[PDB]
C-alpha cells in the first residue's frame, strides 16, 4: 500500500542538520563556515593551553 | 501680577493651543514676528499673563508644547504664528505613543516628563505671582490623555495651590476617532477627578452642530472647530487681562462653580454666534446674548442640559454694557426656567462683565455650565468601557505596557462614584 | 567597558537617542564608593591567582549566531492577557525551553507580562 | 524623525517594491537618479540625502533568486537603490518554505539583517519595518519568517507590519501554496504585529469593473498596492488634520493576541470615463470601502462581523463629512459589528490629494483606504485548511520539506495552531448573551 | 625632531614598501627623483641632503637579489640611497634557520650599520616601523635576528612590527606553520606592537567593498600603505588629538605577551559606490567594527575586545567621534573584557587621506582602528594545530636541523605558543566577586 509506505517514510525520517554556508556579497557568493575563520572551531581542541 | 502657564499636550492640544495663541496674539496685538503693532495702551497693561518679555520688545508665549511624536509641532511651526514660541519650550521625544494611555503614562512619556517639567519649572519661576496652569488635550487617544495626566499629577504635587484648567476634548457620542477611546477616557477621567480644579469638556459633535446649525459653515475645518474652543479660552481669562466691572478670574470662577470638589467638569459656551444669512437680521442686545447663551444649541459638549439640572452657571461678558439688563436677564432666566436649576442653591448664576470686547464685535459672552447632564457623557463612556472590558478586548497592549486589571477596575469604579453625586442632585 | 552614566546629561547618551535601535546594553546608574586599597587578583602574565574562586561562563562572549540559534524562535513580547491556560502554558514553556537564547549577547530579552484567566 | 525601513522579500515584493518606490519618488520629486530637481525634508521618511544631493531609497530588496532584483539593477531606477541594498542570492527556493526558513535562506539572513542595521543606525526616529511578501513561495514565506523572528531577537517590541498577497480563493499559481501559507502564518502569528492582506483575484475584478482594464497584469495590481502603502504612510510625510502614525495601526486594529490579519480596501478606484459622472464625495468614497465587491480580499465581509476598522481619508475631506459618513455606515444594519467594540471606526484626515503616476487610475481630489479586521477572514483560514488537509492526509509534497530541515511533525504543529486560530475567530465572534 | 625609520624586510616588506613610499612621496610632494618641486614635514620620513634631495629614512633588506634589484631599476631609483637597499645573493629558501642562522648572520652586520647611520641623522626617533611576512624565511628568520639586535642597541626605542599573518584557509607555503610558530617565539619578548594584516581578509574586502573580483598583491600593499600613513599622520600633519608612535603601544598592549593588535580601515569605497554613501563619522566608525570590514578573517563578535585605538584622519568634528564611540559602547554585538573599563583611544587629525592613482576614492574623513581582540585565539590555535600536524611526524625538520635550529627549538617554541593560548583565555575570564 504505497500511501502507507510513503506516509511512514515521511513520518519516520530525521532531516539533515544542514551544512552551514554563509553569503557575504550582494551577488550571492557562498562560502563554507567551518573552514573559514568566522566560527569557533579550533578553540575547542584538546591541546589548548597545555603542551 | 498674575501669570498663567499654558501647557499643550497631544496633537489635539497642540492644534487647539496654536489656534488659541493666534486668537490671543490678535487680541493683544502681537504680530507673527513677535513685536507689538497695536492701537490701545490697554493691551500691554496685562500682557504679563501669557507673554514673557525678551530683548528689543519681543513678546514670547509662556507655553510648553508636549508630544511624543514630533510631527504636529512641525505643522504648528510651519503655520503663520510659528516663529513666536521658544525653541527651548519645544519639548518633544522621538517615539510613537500609538494611542496608549499605558504608553503615555507608564513608559516612554515618562522618559520625556523630566525635560517637560524642567521647562515648566523655568517658566513657573520666571514669574512674580503664578496663579496656575492651562492644559489643552484630548481624552480620546494617547499623549494628550496619558502624558497630559502625568504632567497634571506632577505639576499638582509640585504646586498644590494653583488653579489647573484642563480643556479636554472628550470622546464623541455618535462616531469615534480612536478604538480605545473608552479605555483612554476612563483612565484619563480617573486621573482628572482627583487632581484638576477646573475641567472644560469640549465635544466635537457639539462643535459640528454649532458650526453647521448656528454658524452655517459650508466647509468647517479643524481650524474653525479649534477657534471656538479658543474663543471660550480667551473669554474665561478676560477679567485679569482687560479692565472692567465685577472682575472674575479663574479662582473666583472655580469658587463660584464648584460646590463640591469632585464636581468640576463644566460645559463651555460662546454666544456671539450668528449665521452669514442672519448677522444683518441680528437685533443686538444683552437679552439676545442671554437667549443665545442659555439655549441647548451652542453647548460645546454633547450633553443636553434640558435633560438635567444646572448646578452652577457662569457668564463672562466682554463689552461696554449696562448692568440692569445683565442682572435682570440672569434673574429672569432662573425665574422662568425653574426645573432646570437646583433649588438648594438660590441664584446659582455668576456674572462678570468686562469692558473691552474682541476686536470686531461690541458684546461677547462666554458660558460655563456645571450641570447634571455630564452624567450622560460619563455614563456613555461607562457602558462603552464595560462592553470593551468584559471581553478583555484591546487589553493586550495595556497589559503589555505594564498596567493591570485593577487599574481599569478602579478607573471605572471612580467614574461611577462620580456619576452618583451628579445624579443625586437631580433628585435632591 | 562598563557603560557608565553621565548623570545630568543622559538623555543624549541613551541608546535610542544615539540612533541605536537594536536592544542595547543598559547603563549603570548608581556608582558604589569603596574605601581602602584593593588586593591584586592576578599575576604579571595576567593569570589569576590560585585561590581566587573563578567564574563559570565561557572566557569568550556567548554570541550565538545564525546557525547556533534554536529553530522556532520564541517571540520577544509575551503578555498573557485574554489567553487560555493551555496557550499561556505553551508560550511560557516555549520561552523556558529555549534557555540559551535568554542568556546571550545577541539574546532575546523577552518581556513576560500579564496574567491569564485562571 | 519619521523614517520607515521597508524590507521587500520575493518576486511579489521586489515587484510591488518597484511600484511602491516609483510612487514614493514622483511624490517628493526625487528623480530616477536621486538628484531632486529642486533648484524639503519630508523625503526623510523614505530617503536619505548623501549631501551631494543624492536621495537613496531606505529599503532592502532581498530575493534568494536573481532575475527580479537584477532587472532593477539595470533599469530606469538603477542609480537610486544603493547596490548593497539590493541583496540577491544565487539559487532559488522552489516554492518550499523549508528552503526559505532552513537551508537556502539562512545564508542571506546574516547580510540582510546587516544592511537593515545600517539603514537603522541612520534613522533619527524609526516608526517601524514594513515587510512586503507573498503567502505562497520560498522567499515570500520562508525568508520572511526567519527575517521576522531574527528581527524580534534584535529590534524587540518594535513595530513590524506585513503587507502580503494572501492565497487566492480559487485561482492560485502554485500547487504547494496551501502548505507554505499555513507554515508561514504559524511562525509569524506571534512575531508579526499587524499583517495586512490583499488577495490577487479580488484586485483582478476591481480592475475589470472599476478601473476598466479587461486584461490586468501584475503591474496594474502592484501599482494599486502602492497607493495603499502611500495612505498608510501619508500622515508621516504630508500635513493633515488627524495624523495617524505606524504605531497606532497595531493598537486601533489588532484586538486580541493572535488575531492580527487586517484586510485592505481602497476608494475612488474609478477610471477616467466613469469619473466624468461621479461626485466622489466623502460619503460615496466611504460607503464604497464597505461594499462587499471592493474588499481587495475575496471574503464577503457580510458573512462575518467587523472587529476594528481604521479609515484613512487622503485629500480634500471636510472633517464634518467624515463624521457624517461613519454615522450612516453604522446605522446601515447590513454592515455588522461585534458588541465588544462600541467605537470601531478610526479616522485619519490628511491633506495631500492622491498622486497620479503617469499610467492609470483617475485624478481624485479625495480618497479613503479602510483596514478592517473582519471575522469574515475565518472562511479564508478554513479554505486554506481544507487544502492543507486534502494534501497532508496523504503526506503529499512533504518529502520536499523533510528534504530541507522541516521535521514532518512541524507540519502538524502548524495546522494545529491554524485550527486554534479558527476557534479564536469563533469566540471573538459570539456576542455575550448575559 | 619627529623622525621614524622603516626596516622593510623580505619580498613581502620590499613590496609593501614600494606602495608605502609612493604614498609618502605624494603626501609630501617629494618627486620620484627625490626633489620637492619648489615644508619641513618630510623629516619624519625623508632626510634632506645638501644637494636638495630628500632621501628616505628606510632600510629595504632581502636575503636575495631580484625583489630589491627591481627597486634599483624602477621609477624610484634616484630616491633611495644606493646603500639603504641591502641585498644578499641566496634566498633563505622558506627556512627560518637559513635566515636566523645561515644566510643572514652574513647580512645583519651591514643592516645594523645602515640603521645606525640613519639613526644618527635623527634628533628624535619616534621608533622603528618594521614590515615582515610571518611565513617566509627572511620574513621570519631575519625579522627575529634584526629585532633581537635592534633591542640590544636601541633599547627603549619603540619597535612597531607591521606584519602579514598566515590566513585561515589560503597559503602559499607548506612550511609556513613552522616558520610562524618559530618567529612568534623569538619576537614575543623583543618586539612591541605587532599589527597583523592577513591577506585572505584584504582579498575579500577588495571584492566586497571595492568590486575588484581578481585583485593582486599591489591592490593589497596600497591599502596596507594607507594604514601606515594613518599611524604616522600626527608625526607629520596637524591634528586636534595627536598620537605619537610611543602611544600606540602603552594604550593598546595589555600584558607583555598580548602584543598582537589587529587592523581595519574605513571608507574603503570605489568612487562609484561612494556616490550613494554619506561616509559620515558614524558610518565610518561602525564599519571599522563590522566583522566583514576587518583585515584579519576573524569575527570579533565571537571574542572580547581588550583595547581598540581609533584614529580619525580628515574633517572629523569632535562631537561626531564621541556619539560614534558612545553608540558602539551601547550595542550588544560588541562586548569588552572586564579589566578594561575605558577601552578606546581617539586620535583626530586634519589631513584628508591622499589618493594614489589606484582603486579607492577621494574621501573627506577616514578612520583606522587597531583593536586587541581576544578573538585571535582561533588564529594561534589553528596555526599551532598545523605546526602539530607536522612536528609530530618530524616533517621538514631535517631542513631546519641542517642549517642550525637545533630540533629542540621546535618543541620549546610550541610550548611558549601553548602559553599564548592560555594567556588569551585567562586574560578574558571573569570574577564572581
Ligand atoms: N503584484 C504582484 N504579485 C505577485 C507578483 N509575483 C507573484 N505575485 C503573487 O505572489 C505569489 C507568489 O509570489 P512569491 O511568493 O513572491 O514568489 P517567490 O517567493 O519569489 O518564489 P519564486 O519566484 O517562484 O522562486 C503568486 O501567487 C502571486 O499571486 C508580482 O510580480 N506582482
Ligand atoms: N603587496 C604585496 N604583498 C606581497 C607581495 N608578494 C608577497 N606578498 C606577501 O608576502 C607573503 C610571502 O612572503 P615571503 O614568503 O616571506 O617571501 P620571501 O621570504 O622573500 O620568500 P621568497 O620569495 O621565496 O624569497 C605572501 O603570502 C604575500 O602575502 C607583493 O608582491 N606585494
Ligand atoms: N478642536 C479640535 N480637535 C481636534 C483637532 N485635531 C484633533 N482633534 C481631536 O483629537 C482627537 C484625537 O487626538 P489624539 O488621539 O489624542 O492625538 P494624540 O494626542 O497625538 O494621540 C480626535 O477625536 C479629534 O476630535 C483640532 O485641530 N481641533
Amino acid at each position: 500500500n504505497f500511501i502507507n509506505t510513503n506516509a511512514a517514510n515521511v513520518i519516520m525520517g530525521v532531516a539533515k542538520k544542514p551544512k552551514p554556508v554563509y553569503v557575504d556579497k550582494r551577488t550571492g557568493d557562498k562560502h563554507d563556515l567551518e573552514t573559514s575563520g568566522l566560527v569557533p572551531k579550533y578553540i575547542n581542541k584538546k591541546d589548548y593551553g597545555v603542551t | 501680577m498674575r501669570e498663567i502657564v499654558h501647557l499643550q499636550a497631544g496633537q489635539c492640544g497642540n492644534q487647539i493651543g496654536a489656534k488659541f495663541w493666534e486668537v490671543i496674539s490678535d487680541e493683544h496685538g502681537i504680530d507673527p514676528t513677535g513685536t507689538y503693532h497695536g492701537d490701545s495702551d490697554l493691551q500691554l497693561e496685562r500682557i504679563n499673563v501669557y507673554y514673557n518679555e525678551a530683548t528689543g520688545g519681543k513678546y514670547v508665549p509662556r507655553a510648553v508644547l508636549v508630544d511624543l511624536e514630533p510631527g504636529t509641532m512641525d505643522s504648528v511651526r510651519s503655520g503663520p504664528f510659528g516663529q513666536i514660541f521658544r525653541p527651548d519650550n519645544f519639548v518633544f521625544g522621538q517615539s510613537g505613543a500609538g494611542n496608549n494611555w499605558a504608553k503615555g503614562h507608564y513608559t516612554e512619556g515618562a522618559e520625556l516628563v523630566d525635560s517637560v517639567l524642567d521647562v515648566v519649572r523655568k517658566e513657573a519661576e520666571s514669574c512674580d505671582c503664578l496663579q496656575g496652569f492651562q492644559l489643552t488635550h484630548s481624552l480620546g487617544g494617547g499623549t494628550g490623555s496619558g502624558m497630559g495626566t502625568l504632567l497634571i499629577s506632577k505639576i499638582r504635587e509640585e504646586y498644590p495651590d494653583r488653579i489647573m484648567n484642563t480643556f479636554s476634548v472628550v470622546p464623541s457620542p455618535k462616531v469615534s476617532d480612536t478604538v480605545v477611546e473608552p479605555y483612554n477616557a476612563t483612565l484619563s477621567v480617573h486621573q482628572l477627578v482627583e487632581n484638576t480644579d477646573e475641567t472644560y469638556c469640549i465635544d466635537n459633535e457639539a462643535l459640528y452642530d454649532i458650526c453647521f446649525r448656528t454658524l452655517k459653515l459650508t466647509t468647517p475645518t479643524y481650524g474653525d472647530l479649534n477657534h471656538l474652543v479658543s474663543a471660550t479660552m480667551s473669554g474665561v481669562t478676560t477679567c485679569l487681562r482687560f479692565p472692567g466691572q465685577l472682575n472674575a478670574d479663574l479662582r473666583k470662577l472655580a469658587v463660584n462653580m464648584v460646590p463640591f470638589p469632585r464636581l468640576h467638569f463644566f460645559m463651555p459656551g460662546f454666544a456671539p454666534l450668528t449665521s452669514r444669512g442672519s448677522q444683518q437680521y441680528r437685533a443686538l442686545t444683552v437679552p439676545e446674548l442671554t437667549q443665545q447663551m442659555f439655549d441647548a444649541k451652542n453647548m460645546m459638549a454633547a450633553c443636553d442640559p434640558r435633560h438635567g439640572r444646572y448646578l452652577t452657571v457662569a457668564a463672562v461678558f466682554r463689552g461696554r454694557m449696562s448692568m440692569k439688563e445683565v442682572d435682570e436677564q440672569m434673574l429672569n432666566v432662573q425665574n422662568k426656567n425653574s426645573s432646570y436649576f437646583v433649588e438648594w442653591i438660590p441664584n446659582n448664576v455668576k456674572t462678570a462683565v468686562c469692558d473691552i470686547p474682541p476686536r470686531g464685535l461690541k458684546m461677547s459672552a462666554t458660558f460655563i455650565g456645571n450641570s447634571t447632564a455630564i452624567q450622560e457623557l460619563f455614563k456613555r463612556i461607562s457602558e462603552q468601557f464595560t462592553a470593551m472590558f468584559r471581553r478583555k478586548a484591546f487589553l493586550h497592549w495595556y497589559t503589555g505596557e505594564g498596567m493591570d486589571e485593577m487599574e481599569f477596575t478602579e478607573a471605572e469604579s471612580n467614574m461611577n462614584d462620580l456619576g452618583n453625586p451628579v445624579v443625586t442632585r437631580g433628585a435632591c | 567597558a562598563t557603560n557608565y552614566s553621565a548623570n545630568q546629561y543622559e538623555k543624549a547618551f541613551s541608546p535610542r537617542y544615539l540612533q541605536n535601535w537594536s536592544l542595547a546594553k543598559p547603563t549603570k546608574q548608581r556608582i558604589s564608593s569603596h574605601e581602602g586599597y584593593t588586593q591584586i587578583i592576578a599575576n604579571d602574565r595576567g593569570h589569576l591567582l590560585p585561590s581566587v574562586p573563578r567564574s563559570k561562563a565561557s572566557p569568550w562572549g556567548s554570541f550565538m549566531g545564525t546557525w547556533d540559534m534554536p529553530l522556532k524562535v520564541p517571540p520577544a513580547r509575551v503578555t498573557l492577557t485574554s489567553r487560555t491556560a493551555a496557550g499561556a502554558a505553551s508560550l511560557t514553556k516555549w520561552i523556558q525551553k529555549n534557555p540559551n537564547l535568554l542568556k546571550a549577547s545577541n539574546g532575546l530579552r523577552p518581556e513576560i507580562l500579564g496574567k491569564p484567566h485562571d | 524623525q519619521r523614517e520607515c525601513i521597508s524590507v521587500h522579500v520575493g518576486q511579489a515584493g521586489v515587484q510591488i517594491g518597484n511600484a511602491c518606490w516609483e510612487l514614493y519618488c514622483l511624490e517628493h520629486g526625487i528623480q530616477p537618479d536621486g538628484q531632486m530637481p529642486s533648484d524639503d525634508d519630508s523625503f526623510n521618511t523614505f530617503f536619505s540625502e548623501t549631501g551631494a544631493g543624492k536621495h537613496v531609497p531606505r529599503a532592502v530588496f532581498v530575493d534568494l533568486e536573481p532575475t527580479v532584483i537584477d532587472e532593477v539593477r539595470t533599469g530606469t531606477y538603477r542609480q537610486l537603490f544603493h547596490p548593497e541594498q539590493l541583496i540577491t542570492g544565487k539559487e532559488d527556493a522552489a516554492n518550499n518554505y523549508a528552503r526559505g526558513h532552513y537551508t537556502i535562506g539562512k545564508e542571506l539572513i546574516d547580510l540582510v539583517l546587516d544592511r537593515i542595521r545600517k539603514l537603522a543606525d541612520q534613522c533619527t526616529g524609526l516608526q517601524g519595518f514594513l515587510i512586503f511578501h507573498s503567502f505562497g513561495g520560498g522567499t515570500g514565506s520562508g525568508f520572511t519568517s526567519l527575517l521576522m523572528e531574527r528581527l524580534s531577537v534584535d529590534y524587540g517590541k518594535k513595530s513590524k507590519l506585513e503587507f502580503s498577497i494572501y492565497p487566492a480563493p480559487q485561482v492560485s499559481t502554485a500547487v504547494v501554496e496551501p502548505y507554505n501559507s499555513i507554515l508561514t502564518t504559524h511562525t509569524t502569528l506571534e512575531h508579526s504585529d499587524c499583517a495586512f492582506m490583499v488577495d490577487n483575484e479580488a484586485i483582478y475584478d476591481i480592475c475589470r469593473r472599476n478601473l476598466d482594464i479587461e486584461r490586468p497584469t501584475y503591474t496594474n495590481l502592484n501599482r494599486l498596492i502602492s497607493q495603499i502603502v502611500s495612505s498608510i504612510t501619508a500622515s508621516l510625510r504630508f500635513d493633515g488634520a488627524l495624523n495617524v502614525d505606524l504605531t497606532e495601526f497595531q493598537t486601533n486594529l489588532v484586538p486580541y493576541p493572535r488575531i492580527h490579519f487586517p484586510l485592505a480596501t481602497y476608494a475612488p478606484v474609478i477610471s477616467a470615463e466613469k469619473a466624468y459622472h461621479e461626485q466622489l464625495s466623502v460619503a460615496e468614497i466611504t460607503n464604497a470601502c464597505f461594499e462587499p465587491a471592493n474588499q481587495m480580499v475575496k471574503c464577503d465581509p457580510r458573512h462575518g462581523k467587523y472587529m476594528a476598522c481604521c479609515l484613512l481619508y487622503r485629500g480634500d475631506v471636510v472633517p464634518k463629512d467624515v463624521n457624517a459618513a461613519i454615522a450612516a455606515i453604522k446605522t446601515k444594519r447590513s454592515i455588522q459589528f461585534v458588541d465588544w467594540c462600541p467605537t470601531g471606526f478610526k479616522v485619519g484626515i490628511n491633506y495631500q490629494p492622491p498622486t497620479v503616476v503617469p499610467g492609470d487610475l483617475a485624478k481624485v481630489q479625495r480618497a479613503v483606504c479602510m483596514l478592517s479586521n473582519t471575522t469574515a477572514i475565518a472562511e479564508a483560514w478554513a479554505r486554506l485548511d481544507h487544502k492543507f488537509d486534502l494534501m497532508y492526509a496523504k503526506r503529499a509534497f512533504v518529502h520536499w520539506y523533510v528534504g530541507e530541515g522541516m521535521e514532518e511533525g512541524e507540519f502538524s504543529e502548524a495546522r494545529e495552531d491554524m485550527a486554534a486560530l479558527e476557534k479564536d475567530y469563533e469566540e471573538v465572534g459570539m456576542d455575550s448573551v448575559e
